[PDB]
């Protein structure tokens, strides 16, 4: 069997950065691999026949090359959209083809401050007893977004979820989501809340409060 | 000329050899190791030496070695099911060997083709060496490849680098024929002083 | 143009037993190959299985004495039938379809299935909205949840999926409640909030609930 990795599991390019990624496999192939582009939330989509051969409706910018055993996919000029992961494909032979680690390729236009927003619990919520303090921290980049919340001044990281989206091909910035699983009570007995946030974007920690006036 | 054969034919231009009227010596063949598999069904090799048949076929490919496995009576191959059908009744004995030496190139050896395309399973026996391209879908192709215009063969490249898996594999099968008819095959053990 | 119409799944304790279908709306299906894919969330995909224009079948390891996969060609319909499942099993699964046998050419939108202990319940809904006075930005975000919902995933549509270029969305989690939440977020003019209203669609495979929302602004001038 052929036993496959991918080199490297993570990526630092700028628009128009020549981005090269490698496979390498353990026995010798000569035509029989695949280069696919998977988005996100999307479906695979083919890149190249063989090793350099171009498909339909593909701009020149994608390019590929790889025999033998060390296989290699290379973008001429990156361009914006190309925040994606890749991986490979072998042909016929056993169903598994197995390949290597997980990869993420960021682009590189500037660095943003994070914006910071904030939503109160609803009046159901407060009626299930379970307030929800959700914070968004949208369009920042890097992903390097430090989160702390301290209800009334005072820390409590607990029982709180955080979903974490991928940067956006429009704004080329990552966006950040928390909410808070507690008790509505102390919410109406406390009275500030606040939220403090450090990023590059930042020349020194922001930090923003809440007073419960405010709905 | 069968097994000593410079060069032999593509699997989709599989070749179809006769043999009547001459002793055939089967202790030359699986006596020397110099073949990869030998797969006999339904006969014994050995005892190949003392029986007639009424006529006795052969036929000579080049394929990978691991489609051979695929070449077997009540199995389909992914190869054999478009190139190479045999019935599940078949009695014969199957032997193939590496042509790595012979049948690789370091630029490779293209010029073997294989059949890639059809829409139903041919019979056992059965060949197909039509060029007429492959169409996809209900969109005539008139001629012209492209998108869903596929032309019905592609080639084979090897090359000496290229692994176990991946070694081309020269192949002969042997099929025996006994109709209602006198037989033209006999064997010259039986010769004494 | 070309497409692939997939079945469509459901919540299937191990073991059970049931039959999938995926037509093909770009070419007839009997002069083409395709197949079916299994894909393990955040792993990877798997070659499964495949038949051929002589009508001949090919398996995986895993699926020779659990999966079994059928055609008609006068529906232009590619089935498949499934038993012995296992709780692993549950993943988003896609259809394959091979214009050539080296590659892949259009990908199904893909049918899930679950298979754990936990039952399908009734989402909860409970709305959201800030001031049109506090839209810091020309286009505000806005808040409407769908929580304690069993399972994922949920279709996206605001108003009848007209206003979807500038929406933005947040994956749902698998919360503590051991069960899915998600809320979506609709893209218009600041000003509009002081006035206007919309309406976020939501569809509801595997709990069989649509649920609509208006965003009523709470009268800032008050
Ligand atoms: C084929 O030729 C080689 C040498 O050219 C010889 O050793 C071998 O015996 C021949 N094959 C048979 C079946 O005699």
């Amino acid at each position: 069997a052929i036993q496959l990795t991918q080199s490297p599991s993570s990526l630092s390019a700028s628009v128009g950065d020549r981005v090269t990624i490698t496979c390498r496999a353990s026995q010798g192939i000569s035509t029989y691999l695949a280069w696919y582009q998977q988005k996100p939330g999307k479906a695979p989509k083919l890149l190249i026949y063989g090793a350099s051969t171009l498909q339909s409706g593909v701009p020149s910018r994608f390019s590929g090359s790889g025999s033998g055993t060390d296989f290699t996919l290379t973008i001429s000029s990156l361009q914006p959209e190309d925040f994606a992961a890749y991986y490979c494909q072998q042909v016929n032979s056993y169903p598994p083809i197995t390949f290597g680690p997980g990869t993420k390729v960021d682009i590189k236009r500037t660095v943003a401050a994070p914006s910071v927003f904030i939503f109160p619990p609803s009046d159901e919520q407060l009626k299930s007893g379970t307030a929800s303090v959700v914070c968004l921290l949208n369009n920042f980049y890097p992903r390097e977004a430090k989160v702390q919340w301290k209800v009334d001044n005072a820390l409590q990281s607990g029982n709180s979820q955080e979903s974490v989206t991928e940067q956006d091909s429009k704004d080329s910035t990552y966006s950040l989501s928390s909410t808070l699983t507690l008790s509505k009570a102390d919410y109406e007995k406390h009275k500030v809340y606040a939220c403090e946030v450090t990023h590059q974007g930042l020349s020194s920690p922001v930090t923003k409060s809440f007073n419960r006036g405010e709905c | 000329e069968v097994f000593n054969a410079t060069r032999f034919a593509s699997v989709y231009a599989w070749n179809r050899k006769r043999i009547s009227n001459c002793v055939a010596d089967y202790s030359v063949l699986y006596n020397s190791a110099s073949f990869s598999t030998f797969k006999c069904y339904g006969v014994s090799p050995t005892k190949l030496n003392d029986l007639c048949f009424t006529n006795v076929y052969a036929d000579s490919f080049v394929i990978r070695g691991d489609e051979v496995r695929q070449i077997a009576p009540g199995q389909t191959g992914k190869i054999a099911d478009y190139n190479y059908k045999l019935p599940d009744d078949f009695t014969g004995c199957v032997i193939a060997w590496n042509s790595n030496n012979l049948d690789s190139k370091v630029g490779g050896n293209y010029n073997y083709l294989y059949r890639l395309f059809r829409k139903s399973n041919l019979k056992p026996f059965e060949r197909d060496i039509s060029t007429e391209i492959y169409q996809a879908g209900s969109t005539p192709c008139n001629g012209v490849e492209g998108f869903n215009c596929y032309f019905p063969l592609q080639s084979y490249g090897f090359q000496p680098t290229n692994g176990v898996g991946y070694q081309p594999y020269r192949v002969v099968v042997l099929s025996f024929e006994l109709l209602h008819a006198p037989a033209t095959v006999c064997g010259p053990k039986k010769s004494t002083n | 143009e070309v497409q692939l119409v997939e079945s469509g799944g459901g919540l299937i304790q191990p073991g059970g037993s049931l039959r999938l279908s995926c037509a093909a709306s770009g070419i007839t299906v009997s002069s083409n190959y395709m197949s079916w894919v299994r894909q393990a969330p955040g792993k990877g995909l798997e070659w499964v299985s495949v038949i051929y224009a002589g009508g001949s079948t090919f398996y995986a390891d895993s699926v020779k004495g659990r999966f079994t996969i059928s055609r008609d060609n006068s529906k232009n319909t590619l089935y498949l039938q499934m038993s012995s499942l296992r709780v692993e099993d549950t993943a988003v699964y896609y259809c394959a379809r091979d214009l050539d046998y080296y590659g892949m050419d259009v990908w199904g939108r893909g049918t899930t299935v679950t298979v754990s202990s936990a039952s399908t319940k009734g989402p909860s809904v409970f709305p959201l909205a800030p001031s049109s006075k506090s839209t810091s930005g020309g286009t505000a975000a806005l808040g409407c949840l769908v929580k304690d919902y069993f399972p994922e995933p949920v279709t996206v549509s605001w108003n009848s999926g007209a206003l979807t270029s500038g929406v933005h969305t947040f994956p749902a989690v698998l919360q503590s409640s051991g069960l899915y939440s998600l809320s979506s977020v609709v893209t218009v003019p600041s000003s509009s909030l002081g006035t206007q209203t919309y309406i976020c669609n939501v569809n509801h495979k595997p709990s069989n609930t649509k649920v609509d929302k208006r965003v009523e602004p709470k009268s800032c001038d008050k």
